[PDB]
């Protein structure tokens, strides 16, 4: 066994990223639910993963997904600030509090929106915007990826594994 | 790819999500629970279970429900399946606050009996390959309950009207409604948690404090009064509705002094320790206590402490037009007669008129319509 969970501000795409990798392609219609997946991959692992879409507001219910948790994606958008600040100041501190001892990968996604088209006097996590933040909140690793581009998804997935 | 095509895609996803969901909770049921019966005894299997046979008829009916309005409409009276079940749907605040103790019940029987853990490892292989523990299972009607939202929502943004889309909107409220009234149920019962503790360590008391509402602070200070009127080294306890000063030594606090807060006022005023202090009052009479702390911030979190407790007790619009507003405790399903979602939770959740017996939320109370 291995559970490995997502977590973050909604929308960035937990429910995506997940998707793009275990579907193994793009969708988008992009699915809301994505179950439990139970998996295989490779050293054989019997790798599991969480999402958890829809827990975000709920502060009670939400830490409920914590248990037994091998290792922790959190997620920031990297076209989003709005998310990448609550990374310090909300999901960081449960994740320590709830669980003391389990790694975290950091994981800035959409790196494929990351260069684009400021009006909000705003900038896109960029890569030493993310591993400052890594190295404060004391990261195992950290990444980038896109769901659309797949980018360095296949990476996310194979250092969570190796962390556990 | 239209909207109408989007929109097409997911009606399917709840339709076949609630399928899965509903195959899920009959696997529970049938691949474990039935077979458990078998070695444990009904308390152990009353613990791991909680209610998921209930969740297995509330959800059939509702797949049944949401397949006749999905497949006989033109999809018109979707919105209204959700409605329906909201309230039959709050049954999940009792799984999402004993799942938890379910699952580490669950673990222990499983320690102590390895027939247990053997038939356990049968039963997971039997249902799923061996691909899903009973303890991951348990966690998948929290799961699910949380992600109505969400659907909805995304049904809502390729939704075609106006009238369509309007009561899908308001299908959308019921069941983030029903999200918060499951996450206030959980914190209630773990607040009632930290309660029943401040009750059995301990005790010269003689009314279960959950009488005085929710704990907002306590610790160590000294106190005056106008009957003792040098410092004495005390151990208070804040609730909404009281203050019980204690005695304070050991596991065991005995109480020495209840203080009503209805009838109380503070009024405030060296950086030597100790110094620092406010006065609660009270009204009409002449009872009145000083209360020392060792710091300025103690000072200073109390007292924020004392403020909320006190507009708890006496809120903004407690009396607007014609009501008289009381902290209550609600002990069967209610809605708020301004906004008319619920009240949430299973203790003290808002407020009753003395006069009415309207039901209301705090920050609703100016908006009740006028009582008789
Ligand atoms: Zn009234
Ligand atoms: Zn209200």
């Amino acid at each position: 066994a291995i559970k490995c969970v997502v977590v973050g501000d909604g929308a960035v795409g937990k429910t995506c990223l997940l998707i793009s990798y275990t579907t193994n392609a793009f969708p988008g219609y992009i699915p809301t639910v994505f179950d439990n997946y139970s998996a295989n991959v490779m050293k054989p692992v019997n790798l599991g993963l969480w999402d958890t879409a829809g827990q975000e507001d709920y502060d009670r219910l939400r830490p409920l997904s914590y248990p037994q948790t091998d290792v922790f994606l959190i997620c920031f958008s990297l076209v989003s600030p709005a998310s990448f600040e609550n990374v310090r100041a909300k999901w960081y501190p449960e994740v320590r509090h709830h669980c003391p001892n389990t790694p975290i990968i950091l994981v800035g996604t959409k790196l494929d929106l990351r260069d684009d088209k400021k009006e909000k006097k705003l900038t896109p996590i960029t890569y030493p915007q993310g591993l400052a933040m890594a190295k404060e909140i004391g990261a195992v690793k950290y990444l980038e990826c896109s769901a659309l581009t797949q980018r360095g998804l296949k990476t996310v997935f194979d250092e969570a594994i190796r962390a556990v | 790819m239209t909207e109408y095509d989007k929109r097409c895609c997911c009606l399917r996803e709840i339709q076949q999500t609630e399928e899965k969901y509903t195959d899920t909770l009959g696997s529970i049921q049938q691949h474990f629970l039935k077979p458990l019966q078998r070695f444990l005894k009904p308390q152990d299997i009353e613990i791991i279970f909680i209610n998921i046979e209930d969740l297995l008829r509330v959800h059939t009916h509702f797949l049944k429900e949401m397949k006749e309005a999905l497949g006989t409409p033109g999809a018109a009276n979707l919105y209204q399946v959700f409605i329906k079940y909201k309230e039959r749907f709050l049954v999940y605040g009792r799984y999402c606050s004993q799942v938890e103790s379910a699952s580490k019940h669950l673990d222990r029987v499983a320690a102590a009996r390895e027939d247990v853990q053997m038939k356990l490892e049968e039963c997971s292989q039997r249902a799923n390959n061996g691909r899903f523990t009973l303890r991951d299972l348990l966690m998948v009607p929290m799961q699910r309950v949380l992600k109505y939202h969400l659907l909805l929502q995304e049904l809502v943004k390729h939704t075609q009207e106006a009238m369509e889309k309007e009561n899908l909107r308001l299908a959308l409220d019921a069941m983030r409604d029903l999200a918060q009234c499951v996450n206030e149920v959980k914190r209630d019962n773990e607040t009632l948690r930290q309660i029943t503790n401040f009750q059995l360590s301990i005790e010269n008391l003689d009314q279960s404090l959950a009488h005085y509402g929710r704990p907002k602070i306590d610790g160590e200070l000294k106190i005056t009064s106008v009957e003792r009127r040098s410092k004495m080294d005390r151990y208070a306890f804040l609730l909404d509705k009281a203050l019980l000063i204690c005695k304070r030594r050991g596991d065991s606090y005995d109480l020495k002094d209840f203080v009503n807060l209805h009838s109380f006022q503070v009024r405030d005023d060296d950086n030597k320790k100790w110094s620092h202090m406010f006065l609660l009052i009270e009204d009409q009479g002449a009872q009145g206590y000083e209360l020392f702390f060792k710091t300025r911030e103690l000072k200073k979190k109390w007292m924020e402490q004392f403020e909320m407790a006190i507009s708890n007790i006496y809120p903004e619009n407690a009396t607007a037009n014609g009501h008289d507003f009381q902290m209550f405790s609600f002990e069967e399903t209610t809605s708020c007669k301004a906004c008319q979602m619920l009240l949430r939770g299973t203790f003290y959740q808002g407020y009753r008129c003395h006069r009415c017996r309207a039901s209301a939320h705090k920050e609703c109370l100016g908006r009740v319509p006028p009582c008789g």
